[PDB]
């Protein structure tokens, strides 16, 4: 559980084991008040470098949560194929409606 | 009226928009009601083509949205995104705004061929072409304002009039690197890295190789330089944009669990299980933005905004490196001259100058950093988050390009093209080809 | 000049180190709304050698 | 310019800057300063035709 | 309960114990003759100073009587919210509907 | 007719109202049944930029039923209303309304210029600018009629 | 002003352009449109 007024206790494992839910409100529920007792190690621009591996790595959490939802990634452009030299790399407009009933 | 009369001289025989693409674009860059949704995806695409198809639907529903919201297109900004929807969103828009989309872009290639109607052939001079001695944006040596990729410097290095290049983060010479992750991210470098990963595949990455013929970046400099300033009339900015501060509220999204069995949301106002149900408004996160500038999204179009990850870049970086005249203009009392050029490597064009609204703070998300004089929007720098209240009389009728970015005898561009954009009154045919003609060398 | 370090502050670096010797002076570049035969007459066109 | 008979006006810094902005170029535009007693002297062009 | 043609008669509690429903009614069934038979203590404007310092407060309390069909309110413009340093803050334009089911 | 044909001088060249819009905000002042609801959320809103996303619902609403009535834009009394129409309500109206808000800002916007391009350039005299001493708009010496 | 957060006893809000944007509008704007057929008015708040 990261505490977002202290810069020593956000890591990428405190964030992404939190839900992308859990992230919205509590954030939105912290101290106004920033200590400087204890900064981060790398700086609090090492900070920023540090929580946002983890708000990307819950993304890929929550590709997981919608696979019943989307389908699988066909590649959207070219050079990418098994059998190449009797058919080309196609590559598929993603612009449909991405939904499984 | 001299410089607009070669310009109808030109007009002739010759592309012209319709009158209607050009009130929808020009309504576009003075909408001061813009939704500023479309500056961070903007971003978050950074101009990186997988970005863009990845998030269709996304993309095609926030134009289709703010199609049906005013008569005025999206993503006129930024040239890279007009060209891409044209080119991978043919079908799926309402037809009135894709014929806006499909006259812009012919617009641009009507103005590349200008130059070879009028360039005789020869041989090739000091590296260089016929034509490139001949216009100025066919030149390499000139790179636009808002560059993404490495394509712009790379020709730009490849040179012998060049000036190695001055990055200024870190380091006096550029540098390039493959492909970013979120673990190999920096939001906040002094090393002077440009990231080249702007292309399609995501397994075909170049370090020192272009990605894109020559017609892309020239057709880049023929937006930037030419249409920008016919249609905004010295009404825009190009920022440098906090990457970490916009990838941080795009990926927090709160979108309701689907019922097992359930027909997909269509109504934003009355079905509970939308993300734009007002049960689901949450301050900070993505869906209330969509609500701020009234956008219509579905459930699984801002679902697929999980692409951030694979590709994003970390921050922005300003770029000032000279060149020397070229050949053919080289003779030893001018060889020792250097032309200052700006740009960025990331960042984005600020349409419409806004402080009034306060659903982003003044100051968050851009700051505004005037690289060129056509670039250089007056209320934006009269509201920046520190302006000083003495040069509230001076910044109202003249630009400020700090000489970081460079300086307005040594840019490229010297100052009256700059006025005579904001200052014609030819309609905007019939001062492009006045300002397209105003970009042949001396 | 050279840019230095963070872009973010680099507007802030040019209007506060400058803003003493810039809102002094008149720039002499702005001359485009001097008219035509105002431009090559000597009464307020010092700037024409 | 030539000739005073009227007072300036109060703000001194308004009254040389309406002042330089004529004077600067004139065929009639006086000598350095006005002489207190004395005239404006009205300094010759180097030919006439 | 207040008799609206006295003037030394309505506190701000006066109106506020009386339902917004029944503040229409008896401001529509009082009597035409102004009685100035005790006056008001601070004058004659202190009676119009007292009555709508508790209409206020009456809507104040017709807000909690919809509190099972509005929401929580959300900051208006941005400069508030409690994470600010590492993500920024919004503000919304409650331009909705709030509506609960 | 000196003072018209010199207002035709100035006026080619810089941006002039569409008459579609005008008839549009000429017919709100010669509006005999002009609803006082509106006059109400006038005093109401007083000026303030916190009152007026409380009653963003409202004014959007009322501007949409008095557009349906009559083809007029009802809060023209008033720009310190007009501006907050534009750059808070841009998305929940009929656009045509929509550009009847757009245009008369963006009509301000072009006489503000004006004056720029016919002030040269030069110090501040007497703690005021040069446009202040040219021009009585950007003059802070004469002050609106209305200040909230 | 904008906030309740943010109360200015002399600090500014606004622009000098939100006094000039002003200024235009009841100046030239609107007695354009309005004829002279237009006048001002004080609020009794109280009964509003």
């Amino acid at each position: 559980a990261p505490q977002f007024h202290r810069p020593s206790t956000i890591t990428a494992d405190n964030v992404r084991a939190l839900g992308m839910r859990g992230l919205v409100l509590a954030t939105n529920n912290a101290q106004f008040i920033m200590d400087n007792s204890y900064p981060h190690p790398h700086g609090t621009q090492g900070a920023v470098r540090e929580f946002l591996r983890g708000q990307a790595a819950a993304l890929t959490d929550l590709g997981v949560t919608h696979a019943n939802n989307t389908f699988a990634p066909q590649p959207m452009f070219a050079g990418d194929a098994a059998a190449e030299w009797l058919r080309p790399s196609f590559g598929l407009k993603r612009t449909y409606s991405p939904f499984v009933v | 009226a001299f410089r607009d009369a070669r310009g109808l001289e030109l007009g002739v025989g010759r592309h012209a928009m319709a009158p209607a693409t050009i009130a929808a674009v020009r309504g576009a860059f003075e909408d001061r009601s813009y939704p500023a949704v479309f500056y961070l995806l903007q971003a978050a695409i950074h101009g990186n083509e997988h970005v863009f198809c990845a998030l269709a639907r996304l993309v095609t529903q926030c134009i289709t949205s703010y199609w049906n919201n005013t008569r005025c297109a999206a993503f006129v900004n930024d040239y890279s995104l007009v060209s891409y929807i044209v080119t991978y969103l043919g079908g799926d828009l309402p037809e009135e705004c894709m014929a806006v989309y499909r006259d812009l872009v012919a617009h641009v290639e009507a103005l590349a061929q200008l130059v070879d109607d009028f360039t005789l052939p020869g041989p090739e001079l000091g590296g260089q072409a016929q034509a490139e001695l001949n216009h100025l944006m066919r030149d390499p040596a000139l790179l636009p304002p808002l560059v993404w990729d490495c394509d712009g410097l790379m020709r730009h290095a490849a040179l012998d009039r060049h000036r190695d290049c001055r990055i200024d983060a870190g380091g006096h010479e550029p540098v390039y690197a493959a492909a970013c992750n979120v673990a190999t991210a920096d939001f906040n470098r002094n090393d002077g890295r440009l990231l080249h990963n702007t292309q399609a595949r995501a397994a075909d990455a170049a370090d020192d190789r272009p990605h894109r013929p020559a017609d892309w970046t020239v057709h880049h400099k023929i937006y930037y330089y030419v249409l920008v300033p016919a249609f905004s009339r010295g009404r825009c900015c190009t920022a440098g944009v906090r990457f970490d501060r916009v990838y941080a509220t795009l990926q927090n999204m709160v979108v309701p669990e689907i019922a097992p069995g359930e027909e997909c949301p269509s109504d934003p106002v009355t079905d509970p299980a939308h993300p734009l149900h007002p049960a689901n408004l949450v301050a900070n996160t993505v869906k209330r933005m969509f609500h701020n500038g009234r956008v219509v999204v579905d459930g699984p179009a801002m679902l697929t905004l999980q692409v951030l990850a694979h590709n994003m870049a970390e921050r922005t970086t300003a770029l000032l490196c000279s060149a020397a005249p070229d050949a053919g203009a080289n003779t030893a009392s001018t060889a020792n001259m250097r032309i200052f050029d700006g740009a960025l490597h990331a960042g984005v064009l600020l349409m419409a100058p806004q402080h009034l609204d306060h659903t982003i703070q003044n100051g968050e998300y851009f700051y505004v950093l005037p690289v060129h004089a056509l670039f250089a929007g007056a209320d934006h720098v009269a509201n920046a988050p520190n302006f000083p209240p003495a040069l509230r009389d001076l910044a109202r009728d003249v630009p400020l390009v700090p000489p970081a970015l460079g300086a307005n005898y040594f840019s490229s561009i010297r100052q009256p093209v700059v006025q005579h954009a904001r200052e014609s009154a030819a309609g905007e045919n019939a001062l492009t080809y006045a300002l397209m003609a105003g970009y042949f060398k001396m | 000049a050279a840019p230095a370090g963070p872009g973010a502050d680099m507007q802030q670096r040019f209007l506060n180190a400058w803003r003493q010797r810039l809102a002094h002076g008149r720039v002499r570049w702005v001359a485009e709304c001097q008219m035509t035969a105002e431009q090559f007459m000597q009464p307020d066109n010092a700037n024409l050698a | 310019y030539l000739g005073r008979g009227a007072p300036p006006l109060l703000d001194n810094a308004a009254a040389v800057y309406l002042r330089n902005a004529v004077v600067a170029g004139n065929r009639l535009g006086p000598a350095q300063p006005l002489p207190v007693f004395g005239c404006a002297q009205v300094p010759r062009r180097a030919g006439m035709d």
